[PDB]
């Protein structure tokens, strides 16, 4: 079966940039090539059809190009409504096979997360379970990484990211990191600690609280 | 043997023309060529393999239709083209339809819808070309005399063991001397380009089946037809008539698939020959040929035998055959060098006369065994008369 | 007037890999894309017309995709014979713009440039020019960056630099620097260094002479 | 006014029922309208302008072709099709051709060739609909009385100076009352939808020119025709016909352009108007209407004055008029205020009798300014008769 | 060879008449003359060149016009003549326009205006004349025998090869004696200047295409021409009737350009050959000739030697041609000096008698290569034949 590759999972763009996505078909699939858009909650629209045909009704903006194994979607003069999911997809021969996707969003200044900590409610604490939960709001670019410590030693298990979509208005990223442990564990140590790692800072924002002060 | 049951029976007397005796084969029946100069030798054709096939136009027998958009531009105007349009592999229409007033626009008189709808075959059917190059045929032959029979049929020996030798006859050689290991070799040329009637007949498949079908008709038929010579992908002559665009009297235009045919093409097909393939190539099974035998070099190898001693009887007692032969078989106890084996149809005894044709030519049993069977077989006269086996007063 | 982006001028790739060549156009122009391959000293030969269909003879690893303003050239199990300069073009209104050339070219092993540097000859000394020249040989990738200096100040003016293109039997790169200054300023100096910086060495390569010295 | 050496004059005198006169105008000629009791009103029309046309069609009129390709399939299989057969937008024949041998393929009979061309468009011409909606008139008018002979042909105050009025007929309103200030108002009544014989006539655009068509010309023609509903890319029709596939005794078949027809279409068109337009509107000109005027209120601006004194004289002397009237200028020194100017056509001498129609209505010089020109024209008869102007012994 | 597949065919039985034989060849055909004095030759035309042309007249297909003026000079008064009437080169009409009055002068009857333009013209087409002097011809001829059959078709030789030869004929030569080494020489004569029926046929160019013409067509069309002589500056003869100065009812007399033609003339012409070039001489393709051919001197290179030994296998399969001649090729293994192979269309098979004729002459297989192809061909009966080659048991 043809694998179509689509490398860059995400892109950034400005407003008015030329955005290249290129999608490589793991055998030669001549012109038999198409190209959609996806906004989330809806099907995926036609863009392009035999690598370099635009469809009815597409902004003049949109060009697919390339035939044999390497094809181009190039948008010029990019616009905010142009941010989606870009697919490819070939009819050489059954199945036929989509890209992986690359999702196009939108560039501004970098921002850091303000990041706050939360030990654990004391109604939680009933249950046996125990989350500690970072927020880390308001940042760009998306890229970034948490690390969570206890009494210095870090913990990857039980540790649950969530990121909310790119904002509509402000363009940043926010993101809540929470770590679950169980209870007994929790009161038998004190310091508790994210660490965000993110391009804004040469070092990490550290947020750390010791359970038993106030 | 190839023969007796067969039912579909043909005598050819013959030794004149210097053997130059000509035949006709039917994959149905076969021929015997009884001459006194020779044994008699069974001819039966078996397949006629075709090999290197082309492909020529094809079609659609089940049609899928995709997606049906429409757009319409008001009153007089060049019906809107839809984008769908451009891509052929689409169907379209442009008809006349009224939209009044509250359609839209004014003059609620006539308009124009223009429907059009993807168009994606499913299964197919392909023609495929049959020359008279590389055009085969084979033919299985076999010679009475007295062979075991039950060896009647079987095809282990096909390259051995008395007579049975299968020879292959192909355009680039009308001619193959097939030898018969000790009756010498049957002289045998055919005219392969002439007799099955060839090049108005393309080869034809359905879902897992085949056809032949005289040109003229699969040429002209009505359905969705490739162009046959690329398989990249179908760029579609016809592409109506397995759909109807059809409208009722508002503002729609609607569609049918038709739901294939692939039953129309069987009740279309009527005599039409069925066929079978294995791979690249294919049998046929309806035999044609016009073969002039040459029966030149033909050695009995019954001559200058004693005849085997009194111990004859019947396995399996003797029956007739459809045209009127009758078959027997012998099991010979006598222990003897190979030899002959006197048979003789007689009228009554008043004088043990030779009466009737024995068609075996000289039956002789070849085996040290002490134990044998030889089938030999001959056509009596009309009225009752006595299968006679042995010269001895064990005769039986 | 329409401009036709094609952001990447040069990519490098492995045989077999599926190469993405992006084209992108400042307004929507549909599917009336084109995409053609070019190699040196010969016309294009077109690849993918209207976006998404292949023209005949074209191989099969070639597919366009894409429409309205972004398009897509994929090469899938690209090829050697696929190197070549690519162009997208657009049909959509006069004047038929072309994007701006992807040249493809193919990966090997990083390999350090084998440097070597030539002081003026004195058949050139006779002239009042001098030129100092700088090879810079038989090097993987290509980009690279030469910095001259004349007793420890770096000297831009009069620096050419020409490159080869990449060898066609063991993949690399060649490059002559030429420094070329006044006779009367070369005699007025002593030390001359060509230093190189590229991804093989943490450090630029340097080389040096003194021009009084054997 | 309006009128006079226009030379296609018609003179309307039936001034019966209630002012009920019906008219017919041709933007050729003008109709004078003069009736006892009422100014004599001088109407002619001037331009029919359309406006909100819609496309219809289109064709090209110059051909181009861009890349000719072909394959064959030599003898016994169908024509390959090239790829070019799938993109629309390219012409494709496909013919009969010998393929012989080191043609490089045996069986030399006859095979197929099929070529295919990209087929692109220069300029074109486009079709566009007119609709008796959205259809307009203007008809300047204008009345005799006197006003300065060198204002015969003005439009700068179309509405003020004189007593001119530009007035607009179009279908939602086929009436319009003229108001020329001080005559009262000319009541006016068109038929917009019937005279001018609309919707047949395509209206019809070469490179910077115009025309009108009848429809069953236009709408057959054999030319390439874009759908004419959507600009983005064409999607022809026809295709061939402007292009010739064409062969000779040979491998080969070819393919001509045809050198444009921009030539043809116009020597083609022959019986059509020409046409000219503003932009988005358009400026027939050929005159048709069937205008029924109202000839009920208008004042006679002219009368309860006295007669202005002595002192006539002729400028430029009087001429002759087409149909047989005769102009005058008169400029009358008499410093008085505005003032009837008694002018008689009389055969003879002493007595003078009024011999002839005198149609100016009631010439009346406004002005204060103690030298003005007045504009009055009679036709007199055939004898040679006098023109006489005053009433004192100084009357010349 | 130059032969086979072509399939307009024409065989010319052999002349008793001492290689008198008359033959007439067609640019789409091709004669081959059989006569057992000779090998069978084969002769085909392919180009008449025509070269030292010369023009004669020339037209504009697109005109184009520059400045239009005009002056009056009103009622009484000869039609007043702008400076544009002294240089020719300016379309000039006079006509008759009402000016009244407020057309700036008295006598409102009927004055004259005088319109006048440049006009220069665009493009152009140049008929040109051909002679019967300085006509040339190409024949190529060549001979069947032993010659690889994919060499049918080439032209890298033309001056080497087995015997192919190219022979040129032009006027001041009806003759060449084609020498095709070891054959001899067939001895050829052509009437140039009868057949082609030149004289009659001016060459004619549009932009970039070329045409036949009969005269009393080209020398008769209503376009401006060029006087075709000097190409200087163009003085046009006609120069109305590509241009209309028209005008309507009124003051204006307007002008219109026409569009070029040059989609008309092509559409005029038909039943118009085509002939392209390549820069001083054109290339027609039409073949007439009247050559008596000479087959004097013909010496059969196949005589004196043995019958090749056996090891013959045909290649590629035998095949139909068109008329019903039957091609073959034959690959001799057996290698010797060259050796004439034997070949005979057999009736039957036992005693093989000659049926039907053997039109190669004598194949002659030329190599010591030990391996060799000898492409051969021959027209047996109606009736189902063999095609034999050899005279060793292993013959096939």
């Amino acid at each position: 079966d043809i694998v179509m590759t689509q490398s860059q999972k995400f892109m950034s763009t400005s407003v008015g940039d030329r955005v290249s996505i290129t999608c490589k078909a793991s055998q030669n699939v001549g012109t038999a090539v198409a190209w959609y858009q996806q906004k989330p909650g809806q099907s995926p629209k036609l863009l392009i059809y035999s690598a370099s045909n635009r469809y009815t009704g597409v902004p003049d903006r949109f060009t697919g190009s390339g035939s044999g194994t390497d094809f181009t979607l190039t948008i010029s003069n990019m616009q905010s409504e142009d941010l989606a999911d870009y697919f490819c997809q070939q009819f050489s021969s059954y199945p036929y096979t989509f890209g992986g996707g690359t999702k196009l969003e939108i560039k501004r200044a970098d921002a850091a997360p303000t990041v706050s900590i939360f030990p654990p409610s004391s109604e939680q604490l009933t249950s046996g379970g125990a989350s500690v939960v970072c927020f880390l709001n308001n940042f760009y670019p998306k890229d970034i990484n948490v690390k969570w410590k206890i009494d210095g030693s870090e913990r990857q298990n039980g540790v649950l990211n969530s990121w909310t979509d790119q904002d509509s208005k402000d363009s940043t990223y926010s993101m809540s990191s929470t770590l679950t442990l169980t209870k007994d564990e929790y009161e038998r140590h004190n310091s508790y600690t994210c660490e965000a790692t993110h391009k804004t800072s040469t070092s990490p924002i550290v947020k750390s609280f010791n359970r038993n002060e106030c | 043997i190839r023969c007796i049951g067969v039912s579909n029976r043909d005598f050819v007397e013959g030794m004149s023309g210097g053997t130059w005796v000509d035949v006709v084969l039917e994959h149905g029946g076969c021929v015997t060529v009884m001459a006194q100069d020779k044994p008699t030798v069974d001819i039966e054709l078996v397949t006629t393999t075709v090999s290197n096939m082309a492909e020529v136009r094809s079609y659609c027998y089940e049609a899928s239709i995709s997606d049906m958009a429409s757009d319409s531009r008001c009153p007089t105007q060049g019906e809107a083209y839809l984008d769908k349009q451009s891509d052929t592999q689409y169907v379209c229409k442009r008809t006349l339809v009224d939209r009044g007033w509250g359609n839209g626009c004014g003059l609620f008189g006539k308009g124009s819808l223009v429907t059009c709808a993807k168009f994606a075959c499913s299964k197919k059917m392909t023609g495929k070309s049959i020359q008279p190059e590389n055009l085969e045929y084979r033919i299985m032959l076999s010679v009475h005399g007295s062979q075991h029979s039950g060896m009647i049929v079987n095809d282990t020996g096909h390259e051995t063991d008395e007579n049975r030798a299968k020879v292959e006859i192909t355009p680039n050689s009308p001619r193959a001397e097939a030898t018969l290991g000790g009756f010498g070799s049957l002289g045998l040329d055919c005219e392969p380009r002439t007799g099955l009637d060839f090049s108005d007949l393309y080869y034809l498949t359905m879902n897992n089946k085949h056809w032949l079908v005289h040109k003229e008709w699969f040429h002209d038929i009505p359905l969705p037809w490739h162009a046959g010579a690329d398989t990249g992908t179908p760029h579609w002559n016809n592409k109506e008539a397995l759909v109807e665009f059809k409208d009722a009297h508002a503002k729609r235009q609607t569609v049918v698939v038709l739901g294939s045919q692939e039953g129309a093409v069987h009740t279309a097909l009527a005599g039409a020959l069925e066929a079978e393939m294995d791979g690249a190539k294919g049998r046929l099974s309806s035999g044609h040929l016009k073969c002039r035998l040459k029966m030149d070099k033909l050695r009995l190898k019954g001559v200058s035998y004693s005849l085997c001693t009194a111990a004859f009887t019947f396995t399996k007692i003797p029956a007739e055959t459809l045209h009127g032969t009758v078959t027997v078989e012998v099991q010979y106890a006598g222990t003897d060098g190979p030899c002959k084996v006197p048979a003789q149809m007689a009228v009554d005894m008043q004088t043990l006369t030779p009466v009737g044709r024995l068609i075996t030519a000289n039956p002789v049993i070849t085996e040290s065994t002490e134990n044998s069977k030889m089938m030999l077989e001959l056509d009596p006269p009309f009225g009752d008369s006595y299968i006679v086996i042995g010269v001895g007063e064990k005769k039986i």
